[PDB]
């Protein structure tokens, strides 16, 4: 029931030991060097 | 207030933004109300 001006699909691959860090307000070596969410980030975070 | 050191710079460099965000909105709601306080107790004594 919501609307949306732009849904952006981030597409990758990661271990389930490392799942943690692709989220708001984390750290580690993902989370630094690799690919970092916003303190903001508005979505859903999605895996299989 | 509830923060961790009532020093901001001090919670700056301890802690990530993720945190910081916290202990210093609560530093800010203290030091707010305080502020609060004075203003309104200088009212009541300007009008006496």
């Amino acid at each position: 029931d919501l609307c949306f001006t732009n849904v952006y699909a981030d597409s990758f691959v990661i271990r389930g030991d490392e799942v943690r860090q692709i989220a708001p307000g984390q750290t580690g070596k993902i989370a630094d060097y690799n690919y970092k969410l916003p303190d903001d980030f508005t979505g859903c975070v999605i895996a299989w | 207030f509830g923060a961790i050191s009532s020093v901001l710079n001090d919670i700056l460099s301890r802690l990530d933004p993720p945190e910081a965000e916290v202990q210093i909105d609560r530093l800010i709601t203290g030091r707010l109300q305080s502020l609060q306080t004075y203003v309104t107790q200088q009212l009541i004594r300007a009008a006496e």
